[PDB]
């Protein structure tokens, strides 16, 4: 997609994550874990639902029309009757094809966008306490246990609380 | 002393391929079909009033072919013509059959009101063994075959005013004898003529004598015509021979009624959409069942499948 | 020792809702309407040459119904037929009325050139009290009613060559008497006939005797026909009775002319677009006024409103 | 939108800003202030105008057509005449609806994009002299009076002039 | 001690302007044309079987106008009518010419099977100096002009069953004499009539006497009609005068055949797409050559150019 | 475009670069040089090709249709025959125009996106060893000769190897 997150800097997806579309996987002092982010999941889902509801909306009713099959050869009027319907079918077939292509391109870009917005949002919470590895992962330069991880996940992470530990680890240790 | 937090998204072992602007096939986590391509094979009797023509075409039921007598005064949303339909009355033709069939199918009713026409100087209720009604000879129920009373067939000149607030449809015809002997035997005049008119319209038909191929023992024919009389107008029939007179008029209506050719069974169910193949659901925006539809239906497209991505790009895991 | 710099965008207290791909209603700062849904109720006489038919249909003005004499030789971009129009001449019908009306409306001119036809052996200029011109009997101005001169109606056979560089439109007709007595009284022959032909086309019409309903005191009728003669071709009229002869031809043109049914007032103003409802501006790409239009007009759509966002997503302030 | 700036990391808009569509609000040694950025405003406006001019362009002229209302019932030819116009009206109605939806989605994404491009451009000017707060605001780690602020706004900000003060404030004070 | 790494993209000295959603003209590195706007000016004889009508219209080749005898039994995918085509046989007209031309063009074959009709009591093979075949008088090869045998023209009544598994197309006509003297001289009866029918259809035509303009020395005419007989049906011809009898039937087919009006040369080459202007390639999705096409063709659009960007936005270098 | 790279933070293009669509230009201890990035070039090219193949695909065959030119004036049926074709031509002309506009807008945004994804990918490789100048260029705070540059270009750059030299140069020299 346009953002290069899904099938981009993020190598592959996670099979088995059933609680959401987007999420986190961590490795800390206490071990590893995975969790779905509900807000981003819901955003992508609502957009896809909104998109789907516009498309599968209001079939229009037609009752008496023109004949479309003929048993006898007639000439002029019949040629016209057939041309009219064929012309109509070609234009709607074109509409259906283009519609699906646009929509799908958009769906893929939109979901790629939501992956990116979640990544960026997380980046901004961490401030100078983490560095980006280039694969969708952050190296958090300070001891961050499960409650710390959950505070990042729930958006209540206070970078200040850990700034000094992180900075010393980041810009030092060797130099 | 440090931690790792990775952001990610889900994947499924098997996704669905969809088309995009730049891709003919690209795998996504989920997709949904937009083209309806199957039918039940049966026509649901709900919610539209379906009328099975059985072995009667709408025209034979309108004229009153003895075997279609059961449709007298019927109404419908959709009249269904079966391919097994056949005619079994006097051999005839309807110049501009498609229009007559169309306007009647569209009106949606066979309600006939008999009117007191007076055909003075002629013998009425003629019949034929080509159109038997029970044991003996009959004729179309909505038409009156007039023949000569003795040595003369007079100049018939009748009128019937439309004093109602609706349009009256009158069906009438003309007899084409196969020989002049038949012509004079029935009508005396060597050449008949029928002029049917209102204040705005007028139609004059001259019979055509000649042998046609044998149908139900007959080589002669009847040609059917129609005249719509608007409220306040008057119908005038003038003829000195060959008139196949009307017995009254059909009430005309405007609405959602139509006609369809289909040999599909009528089942008890509910479905907004009908095609000759049978009813089809209308949850999908497009369909590829038949270009001929009636009701709230998906639009007909040439494609048999069009998947709408309802998920993100599917990127399954590494493997080890 | 430090500073804060925040980036932002504007918001309005009340934005407009618009539809999007994923949203039926989403608020934006500004939007603009694309569907024209109102009319002035009047038709602007500029820039198209509007011709009000008043109480004349284009056909009555073409035939020369006495009350439509004022339209003789008129031209127009748009002829406007009022519902109040009526006929007040000899009762007639035009088999294929829609085509005649169409081709004349489209040609855009009623310019008539009288030609010196010679109708030898007949009495010309017949009239009727059904078509009074002033005090006494008249007839359509562009047609010549020929009746018998004494004891015989001869076989009329005239010709008129198209030596011009344009197409000539000839309007002519045939008389359908109500009785044979009338037929012989006027035409002698018990049966008349009119054959009109060019080198490429040919038309033969046989009158139909019979009583039709009374119109302006008459039960007889006239049926109108037409023949277009291309440069270099020749018109030949052959008849031994019932001919309602032409007095010349109408000049034909090709252009932007048309005809519209509307009872809307004609006002002095300027407007490229005309609908039966009245003129409408064409600044918007779509319109929902009427599917019937003339001129530079917005396209007709079923929607009565389609807003195009001309601003960003509206996100108003916090509140405290 | 796709970028997550408007109605995204930027909480809400500013009512009353009449000088532009995008802008800055600052708080410094001398106080507070707001100013419109004209370049980004003009970019969004020109794109919307260009989009609007393509849509409200060239109505085509039609003169004599087919009849669309009938007083009598005719059958075959009339059914065809009606089907033709109904078919035409449905296809144009579809065109109008899809057009508006695409366009609007695009307009919202494009304006969201311009908010983001202005944010990014500002980020790049500041270099190591500021940190991002995650709400569309930057914390500028050095005394920046009104002329300093205007130099950022007019794009003549020289990060070098303040680098050493900023770095000491950023990576120190506590550690 | 440090390094600089700049990211960038390419540019070309001269790019192409393309339209976008927000831009009427924007420069890109590369673009490609989607509208085909030129023709070769010649029609490729491959891959469609092209049949040049030369100076024969499809109808004259069907009737058998002596100069079109070369097309007897021809087949084609596309019959090409040249503007130089002319008629040189008995003057005639085909009521509903467009339909006859259409259905024959569409069938794609002129294969004629002669059938053994017996016309008892009449003299066959009549000819005219208006339709010379070689030195003397001739007539259309597929029609049989019957005249009276002595003092009477009998009531012809023939039949021809369709015992095949295909549809037979029968072309026949009626003679319109210019005077009654001619009528009785040829047909004895003061008024002839032709009734052609199958079990389902029927047509009765009455000749129209009258002088028409002179064509090839004649003022009389022939009007052409047709009847399609489906397998199992039977053709019956009844007439007591004026019959221009059929000599057999044309085989009918269903397929991709058609007809086109064009004066473009036929060249030896290969091209899926044909327009009256000549063949055009179909590599592009749209074309602006002609709305009239045959084969695998680009869709017709009003635009003469539509460029698709196949590169990025072109931003050329600084200059110093 | 939506990303603001091409004709955005990247001033102008490079004429004469024939080996690719996107690339690098460097200045190091050993001098200057330019090189095309093949991966990003190929990505943009494949998308444009995929887009082009959908558009220039399957012309549909029509054989016998309706007449479209007439020599005589007829009235009703002829008006209908003409209206039908004119209606058809207008709808396809509209389709062609909209198609081209959408596509082109997309092509420009997609190529702008690939420029940005290459920039971001490069940013992530460099970690704390470089700073962004705001013009598509990075200042690499350590001696980086041609092999070093090529390792960045081929994606095998190990930021660790140079971290300490870079950090000292970045956050010091003056302070
Ligand atoms: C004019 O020619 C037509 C066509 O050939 C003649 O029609 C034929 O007429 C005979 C009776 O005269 C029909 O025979 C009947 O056949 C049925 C069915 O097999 C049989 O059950 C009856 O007992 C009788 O024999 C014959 O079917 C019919 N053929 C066709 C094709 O219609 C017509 O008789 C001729 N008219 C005159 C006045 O000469
Ligand atoms: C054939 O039947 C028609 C239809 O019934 C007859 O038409 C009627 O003819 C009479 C005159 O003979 C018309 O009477 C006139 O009525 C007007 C209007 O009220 C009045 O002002 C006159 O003084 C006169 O009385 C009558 O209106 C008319 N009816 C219709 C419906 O047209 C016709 O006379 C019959 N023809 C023959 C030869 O028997
Ligand atoms: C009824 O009126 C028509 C139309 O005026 C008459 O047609 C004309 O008939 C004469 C012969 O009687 C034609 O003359 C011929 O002209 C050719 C060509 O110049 C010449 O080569 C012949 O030697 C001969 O003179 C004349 O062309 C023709 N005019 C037209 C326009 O068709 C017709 O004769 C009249 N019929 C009767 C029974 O009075
Ligand atoms: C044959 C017959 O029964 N005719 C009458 C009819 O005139 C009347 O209009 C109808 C209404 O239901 O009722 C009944
Ligand atoms: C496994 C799964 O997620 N299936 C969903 C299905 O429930 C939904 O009805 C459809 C349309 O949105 O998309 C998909
Ligand atoms: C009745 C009459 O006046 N006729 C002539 C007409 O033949 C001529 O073509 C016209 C041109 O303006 O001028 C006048
Ligand atoms: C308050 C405001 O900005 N109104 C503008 C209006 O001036 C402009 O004509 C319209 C179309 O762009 O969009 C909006
Ligand atoms: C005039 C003539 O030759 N007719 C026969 C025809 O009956 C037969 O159907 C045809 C088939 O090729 O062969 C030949
Ligand atoms: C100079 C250049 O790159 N030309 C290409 C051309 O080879 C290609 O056929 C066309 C369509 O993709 O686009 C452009
Ligand atoms: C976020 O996580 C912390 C630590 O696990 C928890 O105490 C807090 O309640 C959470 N906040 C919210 C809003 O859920
Ligand atoms: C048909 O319906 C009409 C209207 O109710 C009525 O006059 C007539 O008696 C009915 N005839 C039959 C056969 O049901
Ligand atoms: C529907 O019927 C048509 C012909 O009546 C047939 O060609 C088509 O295959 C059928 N489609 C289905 C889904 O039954
Ligand atoms: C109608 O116009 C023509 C052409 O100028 C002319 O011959 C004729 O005299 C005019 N007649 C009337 C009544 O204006
Ligand atoms: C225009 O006229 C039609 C019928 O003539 C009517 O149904 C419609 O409401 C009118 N629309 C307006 C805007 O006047
Ligand atoms: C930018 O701001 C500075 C300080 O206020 C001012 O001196 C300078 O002239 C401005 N530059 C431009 C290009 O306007
Ligand atoms: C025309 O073709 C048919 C079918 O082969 C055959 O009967 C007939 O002899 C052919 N006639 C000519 C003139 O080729
Ligand atoms: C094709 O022919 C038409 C008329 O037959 C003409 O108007 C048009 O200019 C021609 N186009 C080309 C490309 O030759
Ligand atoms: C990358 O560049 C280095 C240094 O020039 C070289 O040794 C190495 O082989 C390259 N790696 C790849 C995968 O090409």
């Amino acid at each position: 997609g346009l953002f290069g997150a899904i099938a981009g800097f993020i190598e592959n997806g996670w099979e088995g994550m059933i609680d959401g579309w987007y999420g986190f996987r961590h490795q800390n002092s206490e071990g590893t874990g995975q969790a779905a982010d509900l807000k981003s999941t819901q955003a992508a889902i609502d957009q896809i639902n909104g998109k789907l509801n516009r498309v599968i909306e209001k079939t229009n009713e037609k009752f008496h029309q023109i004949e479309k099959e003929f048993s006898e050869v007639e000439g002029r009027i019949q040629d016209l009757e057939k041309y009219v319907e064929d012309t109509k079918i070609d234009l709607w077939s074109y509409n259906a094809e283009l519609l699906v292509a646009l929509e799908n391109q958009h769906t893929i870009d939109l979901t790629d966008s939501e992956m990116n917005k979640l990544f960026e949002k997380t980046r901004r919470q961490l401030r100078e306490n983490a560095e980006e590895m280039g694969n969708g992962c952050f190296k958090i330069y300070h001891k961050c246990d499960n409650a710390c991880i959950e505070s990042i996940r729930n958006g209540t992470y206070d970078h200040d609380v850990y700034r000094d530990e992180a900075l010393n680890n980041r810009f030092q240790i060797k130099g | 002393s440090t931690a790792t937090l990775c952001l990610g998204h889900h994947a499924v072992p098997n996704g669905t391929l969809v088309k995009t602007i730049t891709d003919d096939q690209i795998e996504v986590t989920n997709a949904t079909e937009l083209v309806q391509s199957s039918s039940t094979g049966k026509i649901c009797n709900n919610p539209h009033r379906i009328l099975d023509g059985i072995d009667c075409t709408l025209i034979d039921a309108l004229l009153g072919d003895p075997h279609c007598d059961v449709f007298q005064n019927e109404t419908w949303d959709l009249f269904v013509e079966r391919s097994k339909a056949f005619s079994n009355c006097y051999p005839y033709d309807v110049p501009d059959y498609a229009s007559l069939r169309s306007l009647v199918a569209s009106s949606g009713t066979l309600e006939f009101i008999t009117e007191g026409f007076t055909w003075t100087g002629v013998i009425q209720n003629g019949g034929s063994n080509a159109c038997k009604r029970g044991p003996g000879s009959g004729f179309f129920s909505r038409l009156n075959w007039l023949t000569k009373s003795g040595s003369t067939y007079p100049v018939l000149n009748v009128t019937m005013p439309n004093n109602d607030n609706f349009d009256k449809l009158y069906i009438w015809g003309i007899h084409h004898p196969s020989t002049n002997q038949e012509q004079t035997s029935l009508y005396v005049q060597a050449s008949g003529r029928v002029t049917v008119s209102t204040r705005r319209s007028q139609q004059t038909i001259i019979p055509n004598i000649g042998s046609r191929p044998w149908v139900r023992g007959l080589s002669s024919r009847i040609s059917i015509y129609w005249t719509i009389v608007k409220p306040g107008d008057v119908l005038v029939i003038n003829s000195n021979g060959n008139l196949i007179a009307p017995r009254g008029y059909f009430k005309m209506r405007t609405g959602k009624s139509s006609i369809m050719r289909s040999d599909a069974p009528i089942d008890t169910c509910i479905s907004e959409c009908i095609t000759p193949n049978g009813s089809i659901p209308n949850d999908k925006p497009f369909q590829n069942v038949n270009k001929i539809t009636y009701g709230a239906c998906p639009k007909y497209v040439k494609q048999n499948t069009l998947k709408l991505a309802t998920g993100m790009r599917n990127v399954p895991e590494k493997q080890t």
